[PDB]
């Protein structure tokens, strides 16, 4: 949410849009990927780490 | 049974039951039924030993309890394994 807020504010800055548009889009992807991994661990994959897949 | 009437206690009782089953078909079925009704590493080990260990009277008892068995048992074991993995 912080990244969505920063990107929006960056798009309406006085003098022209912010240059970090794709830099923030990348960070969004990384954050989602981490929330995915953390969500899988929290959801049961952490109690099944010593088990064969 | 007394322990059952009275979480850790329940686990201890289940362990005792598994131990009794190991020492000893009908008994095994009753145990499986109890496990299903209830539905960590030691517990998993026990479940495994039971699966490894795994006639008409037994089938009748199973039918009375329901009121196929092997499949239900396997399903329960899978569920337990999943639970252990989540933990």
């Amino acid at each position: 949410q912080v990244l969505t807020q920063i990107a929006g504010t960056g798009a309406t800055l006085r003098g022209g849009a912010a240059s970090d548009a794709e830099e923030i889009a990348s960070l969004r992807r990384t954050v989602k990927g981490l929330k995915r991994s953390v969500d899988m661990l929290l959801g049961g994959e952490m109690a099944r780490m010593s088990f064969f897949r | 049974v007394l322990s059952q009437f009275y979480d850790r206690e329940d686990w201890g009782q289940a362990l005792r039951l598994l131990l009794l089953l190991i020492e000893f078909h009908y008994l095994v079925l009753l145990v499986a039924k109890f496990l299903y009704p209830i539905f960590e590493d030691s517990v998993a080990t026990v479940i495994e030993v039971i699966e490894t260990k795994w006639s008409n009277l037994y089938e009748t008892i199973i039918e009375a309890d329901k009121s196929a068995t092997l499949l239900k048992n396997l399903r329960k074991k899978l569920n337990f394994k999943l639970c252990q993995a989540f933990m």
